[PDB]
């Protein structure tokens, strides 16, 4: 196995298409502000 | 093979940490009084023929593989009269120092680590008759085998545990063929609070609280040759964790750990008397013993063998032992071997064991 | 002259000029836990190995036949 | 539990085969170049 | 912990607050060490995850949702821009894209090394997250949340500076401005 869980080498996902390349459920085809409209708050960690 | 193996906290602690008991199959707890007199029977540190004692001694780990993983031990002690005496000893476990070297540059400033588990504690002995003596030993027992990462919390767990020992050793009795003499004790070892390695107190694990009982003869011939046969038996204090079952499937046995987890360690120890659904002959499984042998040539040359035995189902550590001994003028050398008769690797195979004790003062005379 | 680094459960050896033979990877309790013959290399990655128990021990072969070995803390 | 009380719990193992995709986007027909791994929760109405 | 009903980084959706949190999402990525699956026959991902609507803390039953995983070339343009944001070329003294590329400023040089120096005020100037801005340019960018504190919602703040629960603690934690602080003693500890 290769274990995948360090927060640390997790980072700030783009923003994903959902189907295919020309599905734009996420805007994630636009080329302008709305290309993070969808994007909602994440936390990924490891509890101290 | 081993079933339903005994979880306790610190194992490092019943380790056989001198040549000298390691060449005797790992006894100590009804032998001649010596320096490393700590770990088995403190009591007998009353008995010591030297006014005081220092020792160091070595056993290592892995040979073959690598070197600097060892066990190491320094014992002193010093008998103020003829009946009482002080000792403190420190047993240290350790790999070694361990470079965290990270990226390839040659010269990066690396963070060294060094892995280990030490005890250290004192004990006072008091001889109440010519030939019976007790003794209280206060220990402090600290882990810190972790490595702190982004993840891991590396900070040392400790413990403290007391110790009560005692001693006898008769006076020189003649037989028809030889004068021989007799020798018993019994330790009950590492009595304290559960050690948190995880420092929760959800997650304790037991300190391996031991009872050793022990009987020991010497022949003596021509006043110079002695043979001495000693017999050892061991018991740990702390409850058997429950196995198959004894209240869905699993459901059982989470509340059995749970039940078994719940459980003081003062009331661990009596629960070590029992805690298991078998009787006495199927309690007595849980005994290990060891026999020994130690001939004496001049009180300076000494050869040693023994035999140590676990029980299969817990364990599984069963051995013979060859040990020697040489006396200089106040300089002593122990070495010991272990022959393994065991389905699983025992660690110390093919490693030789090295003490040394310095002898210095004033004599004492034996009873 | 060897130096073994680990950086994200992977285990990076570099030994300059000589030549490793082969790699034997033993968590301390006598256990091999990764072994390759067929290193043949200065600089060797082994990036088909993760088991997170800390403490490892390397010993490389080398061509001329010296045995070198390295104690680390897989991280 | 810390606070003294008990809970149930109920973990969930999960076995993705790589070779069996639900979908592709873009222009990818093996798996000799897998640089890059995302995931990114959706659907969902409240904190989770 | 996804919070789908609050806006993330670099979010300048006017209306947020009036769309479905459903449709909403929540995303990390991740570089692969071993990138050939065939020769390393990588067969399936494998995890264990606790149910989330069981225990003391669950989640209402009808928080319903999906967790998709990705595997292949995944594009690194968090902010996507056809630019390389590295903030370690940033500073007052630094060549900026000429016209600001629609997410903030981005260094105009090339990057050598991914490190900052140890000048607590280039620091400073520096560790201000992907958009480039030290969340005092940020509203003329994101416009929509300019009135607020971090209109880039992309600040920083150690879980042991934070007040609540261990999840509120960790609400900011993975903020890309001012995660980076010199002093390790700083009140906002940097993690990184």
């Amino acid at each position: 196995t290769i274990d995948m869980r360090s927060a640390y080498a997790w980072s700030l996902a783009s923003t994903p298409f959902i189907t295919s390349i020309n599905d734009n459920t996420f805007n994630a085809n636009s080329n302008t502000l709305e290309y993070g409209f969808k994007r909602a708050k994440l936390s990924w960690y490891t509890i101290d | 093979d081993i079933e339903r193996p005994i979880t306790t906290g610190v194992p490092f602690l019943l380790v056989a940490a001198d040549a000298r008991a390691a060449g005797l199959g790992d006894q100590g707890v009804a032998t001649s009084s010596d320096v490393f007199s700590q770990q088995w029977n403190p009591a007998k540190y009353a008995f010591a023929e030297d006014a005081q004692g220092l020792s160091i001694s070595y056993t290592p780990y892995l040979t073959d593989l690598a070197n600097d993983i060892s066990l190491g031990q320094v014992t002193y002690y010093n008998k103020i009269n003829d009946r009482s005496a002080f000792a403190g000893s420190f047993r240290y476990f350790g790999f070694g120092g361990i470079e965290l070297r990270q990226t390839g540059d040659p010269n990066e400033p690396t963070r060294e680590v060094n892995p280990n588990e030490f005890a250290l504690d004192g004990s006072y002995s008091l001889k109440l008759s010519e030939t019976f003596s007790m003794a209280v030993a206060a220990r402090y027992i600290r882990s810190n085998l972790k490595v702190a990462t982004e993840e891991i919390d590396a900070s040392a767990a400790g413990s403290f545990a007391v110790d009560v020992a005692g001693f006898y050793q008769s006076e020189e009795i003649a037989y028809s063929d030889f004068n021989g003499r007799w020798r018993a004790g019994f330790n009950i070892q590492n009595l304290g609070p559960k050690i948190s390695y995880d420092h929760d107190d959800l997650s304790a694990n037991f300190l391996p609280a031991n009872l050793r009982v022990g009987g020991g003869f010497d022949f003596i011939f021509d006043d110079y040759n002695k043979l001495g046969v000693s017999l050892e038996l061991t018991k740990l204090l702390v409850p058997t964790p429950p196995g198959p079952g004894t209240p869905s499937q699993s459901q059982a046995d989470e509340a059995n750990y749970k039940k078994y987890k719940d459980i003081g360690w003062v009331s661990g120890i009596f629960k070590s008397f029992g805690d298991a659904p078998g009787g006495f002959s199927e309690e007595l499984k849980e005994i290990t013993y060891s026999a020994a042998a130690e001939y004496m040539y001049q009180d300076a040359f000494a050869m040693r063998l023994g035999y140590y035995h676990e029980s299969p189902m817990k364990g599984a550590k069963q051995f013979f032992s060859l040990g020697a001994g040489f006396k200089y003028s106040m300089i002593k050398v122990d070495v010991s071997y272990l022959f393994s008769a065991s389905k699983v690797k025992n660690p110390l195979e093919n490693t030789l064991r090295f003490s040394l004790t310095f002898n210095f003062g004033d004599k004492y005379e034996t009873y | 002259s060897f130096y073994v680094s680990v950086k994200d459960k992977t285990i990076k050896l570099n030994s300059t000029e000589d030549v490793m033979r082969e790699v034997s990877i033993f968590d301390i309790s006598g256990k091999l836990l990764y072994n390759n013959k067929k290193v043949e290399n200065t600089e060797f990655q082994v990036s088909n190995f993760q088991s997170g128990n800390q403490v490892l021990i390397v010993k490389v072969t080398l061509d001329n036949g010296n045995i070198i070995t390295k104690k680390i803390v897989f991280n | 539990l810390p606070n003294g009380g008990t809970t149930n719990a109920r973990w969930i193992q999960f076995k993705i085969p790589v070779s069996q995709p639900q979908n592709t986007i873009g222009n990818i027909t093996d798996f000799r170049s897998i640089r890059f791994m995302r995931m990114f929760m959706t659907g969902f109405n409240s904190q989770m | 912990t996804y919070y789908p009903g609050e806006r993330g980084p670099y979010n300048n959706n006017p209306s947020f607050g009036a769309s479905n949190p459903s449709a909403n999402f929540g995303g990390i990525m991740r570089a692969l060490n071993s990138t050939n699956f065939e020769q390393g026959n990588v067969e399936y991902i494998q995890f264990w995850v606790l149910d989330p609507y069981v225990g003391n803390g669950e989640s209402p039953a009808t928080n319903a949702g999906k967790i998709y995983f990705n595997l292949g070339e995944i594009s690194e343009d968090v902010l996507k821009d056809g630019r390389k944001q590295y903030e370690n070329g940033l500073g007052p003294d630094q060549v900026m894209v000429n016209p600001q590329p629609l997410w903030g400023d981005v260094p105009a040089s090339q990057s050598l090394i991914y490190a900052f120096d140890t000048n607590p005020d280039n620091r400073k100037n520096q560790d201000v997250g992907l958009d480039g801005l030290p969340s005092s340019r940020e509203g003329s960018i994101y416009t929509n949340y300019a009135g607020e504190a971090d209109p880039a919602g992309d600040d920083y703040t150690y879980y042991l500076n934070a007040d609540g629960g261990v999840l509120e603690r960790y609400k900011n934690y993975n903020g890309t401005e001012g995660n980076s602080a010199v002093s390790i003693n700083d009140p906002n500890r940097g993690s990184t």
